[PDB]
């Protein structure tokens, strides 16, 4: 109900907009015109549906055009973008090379089973007994698929994805315990297996989120 | 030779060059074809020697003592003496599965080529490589505040 | 792509925030208490 | 067979893998029978008994339980000390003054 | 372990308790088999519910 | 009348470096575990503790100084240690001995100067910390 | 919860990072008198 | 008690010219009420510490370094209009897209975690 | 409970003096090395 009811506020909302659009047409005869007669434009034509629903959303940027302090605040953003262009184009070179070693050390070792006794595809098949919470005294029967993680360096897209989430410092201390177990290409984890591999995980950091964001916000300020 | 180096229809050659040897390095992938494995492994060899005669042609057409004061050329020569190092090593009875993948990132470098010329990187690079003695002291600093801190830990809660 | 382009732009609008803010504050940010500045001016204000 | 398990209760078994150690003697323990002797020893630079018995039972339902339960009431704590722990378990299977 | 004619065993988590300790009587019964058609005696267990 | 320079110098400075490597080693074994490595490294804090105090009576000729306040304290500590642990949370006391490190900051004037710098540079940050502490204070009274 | 991260976090470190950034202001102007950018201008004419 | 003092020692009508004092007669008006209903009602008992800056704010360096401030966010405030209009624009694109996500429990879209409503 | 609470203050310092180490180890680099690159620019654009 409350969706029929918005939806007979845009069908007079939208016919003032036709009449403004229309209205100034009347005495002229900027790209900032061509997107207010979009904005209306959408909600007509929607009278698939779908990405039509979505790209209504531009309502908010009408306003832009209207505010003289918006649309000076708003072009400042787009003339600090592209002084920032320069070191946006080293991080993201820079964030490509250690995807790439990434994909060269890792490539398909951060697969596991879903008990931890089997460490290859084929044992890791059909049934097994999962105890709750470690007590012998209460097991269920649970069957065993042999999974991927969730952020792996398979290719150079799923490792590029996995950096940029360890560069927000988030989540990044279970990727780095996961790449230290990563024993080979197609076998399960060893529990600290190779903790020297972390040198790479803290060059990345010491390099990219904590020199390469700071030198960031340095420029910025300067 | 000189009039086919300093001209501009061989910087803009070895560009391509260089992208094609990222190209085949960014195109690994888990399970991947074994015909793309054979493409990969030609092309390694031979944009190979395309790279180490572009290097022996830029290393006696203006001046062999000249060259080493620019650290690129010292730096890019290393790259294509460890690539050259490699290519008789794994075809050799020398397998080191493990030395496989940690050289592909030692010959991935290959790439700081097409950044060469910027004048708006190296000038804060310069700046930057002139205060080396501080930048390698403030980190040493916070190496030591970790590792006091560290040290602590292993004894509190240890 | 959602996710990715959000934590991008709002870091980027709020540190842009944050420096514009900065940036209207070096007066008192390098004031240099020593020589001089307005505080000494409000006391002598207070005093007169 | 004549079983003697030999069971590390030194510092560095605490936590999770003394846990699965006291499981793991139990589930031993269901492998044997009636004509089995089994007795049960920890050593942390000291090795002694954890039960009563202080040589071979029977390995019945009444000495399995009484075991049982004592296994599942170790400590860890101290040092480990394989010499005089392999030597008190040597000795016991020499005993012969009683029924094996 | 095979210093002393025995065997070596992993137990890193609850799920190989069950399975690895039992796998100890596969050592035990090789002189069993060695022994021949001397090792074939039919024996009878204790009284136990089916 | 002993007289410092260059001599040892360095010595006491590697000495420490030193020190700081024997107790990265050291393995912290649960429930008072322990193995041969943690063994001979107890004889070997032995050892370092003798050197550095054979070298607080040549360094009294210094009493007053931070650094060398610190640096006495940090050997009397461990004498103290030593001595009570031997006539016996008695291993909990021996967690000064990871400032020993922190003296190697003194030896090297050129870093020295960088860590002055640092707590040079913190003074102007204490109003900040003294908002943030009412912050929290009145926060935590809310709540 | 909201209102104190606002406060809490993004307001202070609003403030920690303009303070900090008003001191390497204030140690890059006095040392500027001293002569540290004319060295490095002096060697990096010197190259070209 | 205090309050009764300078009223009548600042002449009422010059008493609320400074914003300290107004400000603190909510606190004492609010105090003197939630006493007779000790025997909704947190409302005024909450404020109680806000006394606290009212007094414990007063060295010059730690209140003009918020008022260089806060007078500076006012003096920009279309600047946080390009915050609040992109977390407008992204709140409803996601309502569209991941706003059908099922609410279980032991998922990151939960009873709490949701783009169901635009709050 | 008992008195175990307060050993709290190890991580309390530890993140308090490491988040204020790295904002003057990787913060004041970027504002006293890169500062010196538009610097630079500026003085090698007028120069030129
Ligand atoms: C029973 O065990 C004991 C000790 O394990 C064996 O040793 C003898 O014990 C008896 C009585 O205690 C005494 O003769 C001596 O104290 C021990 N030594 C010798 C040389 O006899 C003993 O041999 C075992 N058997 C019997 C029948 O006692
Ligand atoms: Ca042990």
């Amino acid at each position: 109900f409350r969706n029929t009811i918005l939806g007979y506020f845009d069908y007079a909302f939208t016919a003032i907009f036709t009449v403004e659009i229309l209205l100034k047409m009347t005495t002229f005869g900027n790209y900032f015109n061509l997107l207010d007669m979009l904005v209306v434009g959408v909600s007509l034509v929607s009278f698939v549906v779908k990405i039509l629903r979505v790209l209504r959303v531009l309502r908010p940027l009408r306003a832009i055009n209207r505010a003289k302090g918006l649309k000076h605040v708003v072009q400042c953003v787009f003339v600090a973008i592209r002084t920032i262009g320069n070191i946006m184009i080293v991080t993201t070179l820079l964030q490509f090379m250690f995807a790439c070693i990434g994909v060269q050390l890792f490539k398909g070792k951060f697969y596991r089973c879903t008990d931890e006794a089997k460490s290859n595809p084929e044992e890791c098949r059909g049934l097994f007994i999962l105890y709750k919470d470690g007590d012998v005294d209460s097991p269920v029967v649970r069957e065993r698929i042999w999974q991927n993680s969730d952020f792996n360096f398979d290719n150079v897209l799923s490792a590029m994805m996995a950096l940029f989430t360890v560069s927000t410092f988030e989540g990044w201390p279970a990727l780095l315990y996961k790449a230290i177990d990563s024993n080979g290409e197609n076998i399960g984890p060893i529990y600290n297996h190779r903790v020297e591999i972390s040198i790479f995980f803290i060059i990345y950091i010491i390099i990219v989120a904590f020199f390469m964001m700071n030198i960031f916000v340095g420029f910025v300020i300067v | 030779c000189r009039a086919a180096v300093k001209s501009v229809t061989f910087y803009w050659l070895v560009i391509v060059l260089v992208f094609l040897n990222t190209l085949t390095i960014s195109s690994e992938h888990y399970n991947q074809p074994d015909w793309l494995t054979q493409i990969q492994d030609i092309a390694n060899k031979v944009l190979l020697a395309l790279f180490t005669c572009e290097m022996l042609v830029k290393m006696y057409s203006l001046g062999l003592q000249a060259y080493f004061v620019s650290l690129f050329n010292r730096f890019d020569c290393f790259v294509v003496c460890g690539g050259i190092t490699e290519t008789i090593l794994v075809e050799l009875e020398i397998m080191s599965p493990l030395g496989i993948s940690v050289f592909r990132c030692v010959r991935l470098l290959r790439i700081f080529k097409v950044t060469r010329h910027w004048t708006s990187l190296s000038n804060l690079v310069a700046s930057l490589l002139n205060s080396m003695k501080s930048i390698a002291s403030l980190l040493l600093l916070l190496f030591l505040f970790i590792i006091i801190f560290s040290l602590l830990g292993m004894q509190l809660f240890g | 792509v959602y996710f990715i382009s959000f934590y991008m732009l709002c870091a980027f609008l709020i540190i842009n925030l944050f420096v514009a803010v900065i940036m209207d504050n070096f007066d008192y940010l390098t004031r240099d208490w020593s020589i001089l500045g307005p505080h000494h001016l409000d006391e002598f204000k207070r005093i007169w | 067979k004549d079983m003697l398990i030999l069971v590390d209760v030194s510092g560095s078994v605490s936590g999770l893998t003394l846990k699965l150690i006291r499981t793991s003697v139990s589930e031993m323990l269901e492998t044997l029978s009636d004509d089995d002797f089994v007795n049960v020893a920890s050593f942390n630079s000291n090795a002694q008994d954890v039960s009563c018995f202080q040589h071979l039972v029977q390995a019945n339902v009444r000495n399995k339980k009484v075991l049982k339960d004592a296994v599942n009431n170790i400590t860890a704590k101290g040092i480990t000390d394989y010499k005089k722990g392999f030597s008190f378990a040597f000795e016991q299977l020499l005993n012969y003054n009683v029924s094996r | 372990a095979c210093e002393n004619k025995g065997y070596y065993y992993e137990i890193p988590s609850i799920g190989a308790i069950r399975i690895n300790t039992q796998e100890y009587l596969d050592v035990l019964g090789r002189p069993m088999v060695l022994a021949g058609d001397k090792a074939k005696q039919v024996q009878w267990t204790n009284v136990y519910l089916d | 009348s002993i007289v410092e320079w260059k001599p040892f110098d360095i010595f006491i400075l590697l000495a420490i470096f030193a020190n700081c490597v024997a107790l990265a080693i050291y393995i912290p074994f649960p429930e008072d575990d322990s193995n041969s490595t943690n063994h001979n490294l107890e004889k070997v804090e032995y050892a370092f503790l003798i050197i550095f105090t054979v070298e607080t009576f040549l360094k009294i000729i210094y009493v007053r100084n931070g650094w060398n306040l610190l640096d006495f304290v940090i050997v009397i500590v461990g004498l103290f240690s030593v001595i009570l642990e031997q006539l016996t949370d008695v291993k909990a006391l021996r967690a000064f001995r990871v400032l020993r490190p922190l003296r190697l900051v003194s030896g090297v004037p050129s870093l020295q100067v960088v860590l002055n710098s640092i707590i040079k540079a913190m003074v102007p940050l204490l109003h900040i910390a003294l908002l943030v502490l009412f912050v929290i204070i009145i926060y935590a009274i809310i709540g | 919860f909201v209102s104190l991260v606002i406060f809490g976090s993004f307001f202070v470190l609003n403030l920690v990072l303009g303070v900090l950034s008003g001191e390497f202001s204030k140690e890059r102007e006095k040392a500027k008198a001293r002569g540290d950018f004319q060295k490095l201008r002096e060697k990096q004419q010197l190259e070209e | 008690v205090e309050m009764v003092l300078k009223v009548i020692a600042f002449k009422p009508k010059g008493y609320f010219s400074d914003a300290w004092n107004t400000f603190d007669s909510l606190i004492v008006i609010g105090s003197i009420i939630d006493v007779a209903l000790s025997e909704s009602i947190t409302f005024f008992r909450l404020f109680r510490v806000m006394r606290l800056v009212k007094l414990l704010s007063r060295g010059e360096g730690i209140r003009t370094l918020l008022w260089t401030f806060i007078k500076s966010f006012q003096a920009l405030p279309y600047v946080a209009l390009l915050i609040a209009m992109l977390f407008f624009i992204y709140a409803v694109i996601g309502m569209q897209m991941f706003g059908k996500v099922a609410m279980r429990d032991n998922n990151q879209i939960n009873r709490n975690n949701n783009f169901q409503t635009f709050p | 409970s008992s008195s175990g609470m307060i050993v709290c203050i190890y991580f309390i310092i530890l993140f308090i003096c490491g988040n204020y180490i790295l904002l003057n180890v990787f913060l004041a680099i970027a504002v006293d090395n890169l500062a010196d690159a538009e610097s630079l620019n500026t003085a090698q654009k007028e120069e030129a």
